[PDB]
């Protein structure tokens, strides 16, 4: 197998 | 005799509640929590192999409901297999809680969950930084030497997939064959200096070229240059570690050879961090997901 890595970074905001 | 069902149940109630809400556990609960992940720590490797898919976590620091968020958007266990890599206790202001949903995940889903030892895992570390405040203060200093033979018994790296070497801190200067860490002997406590304590407290750093006195007063800094070394004499394609605070939660160095996971958002109330957690699919594809702090 070979490491790779998407492009697309899913974020999330955690308000207080 | 652990009711571990009984204990998740009740540590996973506190969901939903204002942010910082209390599980009182019953003491002889969380003894119990202790002495049988010892056990099952020290029935484990030292070095663990782990199959992908998994999901990485770094640093939580008793930040319990922002672990309990991790949970929220990961998944809980069993649906995904997870790997912590260290510094649960310390700073935040629920290091017990934090410690005995991790303990109990491991106890009931042994090769599902794994938790490593970070830095703070260690009685003159967590001494002074908020753990055993924290457990006089909640139960007593009893139960905090309990928590210490414990933490001596966390395993210290993992492979995934021969490919991706996680541990807390980073590579040392002394470590020639991933037989050295095989043949490291628990329990332990962490050396001020060594092979074990430069797992637990090294340092990437852009700007050194080979290795560098570490500035926070332990350990070493290494530069990308022995990052590329390590990767190639072990057949490796990824270094991933946490340590340290970064501002996305996760952070490449080395032309991704290398990569920083931090898991608590908004450190100590001071850093305004994102956290992250990194998904590796069964191609070892990595992805991330991160908590970024709102007022
Ligand atoms: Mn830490
Ligand atoms: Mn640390």
């Amino acid at each position: 197998k070979k490491v790779t890595f998407l492009e697309e970074v899913t974020e999330y905001y955690i308000s207080g | 005799m652990l009711n571990i069902d009984s204990i998740i149940q009740r540590l996973l109630e506190v969901r939903g509640s204002k942010p910082g809400k209390n599980v009182q556990l019953q003491e002889n609960e969380i003894r119990g929590l202790c002495l049988k992940s010892r056990e099952i720590f020290l029935s484990q490797p030292i070095l663990l192999e782990l199959e992908a898919p998994l999901k990485i976590c770094g640093d939580i620091h008793g930040q319990y409901y922002d672990l309990l968020r991790l949970f929220e958007y990961g998944g809980f266990p069993p649906e995904s297999n997870y790997l912590f890599l260290g510094d649960y206790v310390d700073r935040g202001k629920q290091s017990l809680e934090t410690i005995c949903l991790l303990l109990a995940y491991k106890i009931k889903y042994p090769e599902n969950f794994f938790l490593l030892r970070g830095n703070h895992e260690c009685a003159s570390i967590n001494r002074i930084y908020g753990f055993y405040d924290e457990c006089k203060r909640r139960y007593n200093i009893k139960l905090w030497k309990t928590f210490t033979d414990c933490f001596n018994c966390l395993p210290i790296a993992a492979i995934v997939d021969e490919k991706i070497f996680c541990c807390h801190g980073g590579l040392s200067p002394d470590l020639q064959s991933m037989e050295q860490i095989r043949r490291i002997m628990r329990p332990t406590d962490v050396p001020d200096q060594g092979l074990l304590c430069d797992l637990l407290w090294s340092d990437p750093d852009k700007d050194v070229l080979g290795w560098g006195e570490n500035d926070r007063g332990v350990s070493f800094t290494f530069g990308a240059e022995v990052v590329a070394k390590f990767l190639h004499k072990h057949d490796l394609d990824l270094i991933c570690r946490a340590h340290q605070v970064v501002e996305d939660g996760y952070e490449f160095f080395a032309k991704r050879q290398l990569v920083t996971l931090f898991s608590a958002p908004n450190y100590c109330g001071e850093f305004d961090n994102a956290g992250a957690m990194m998904s590796v699919d069964e191609t070892l594809m990595c992805s991330f997901q991160i908590l970024k702090p709102a007022e």
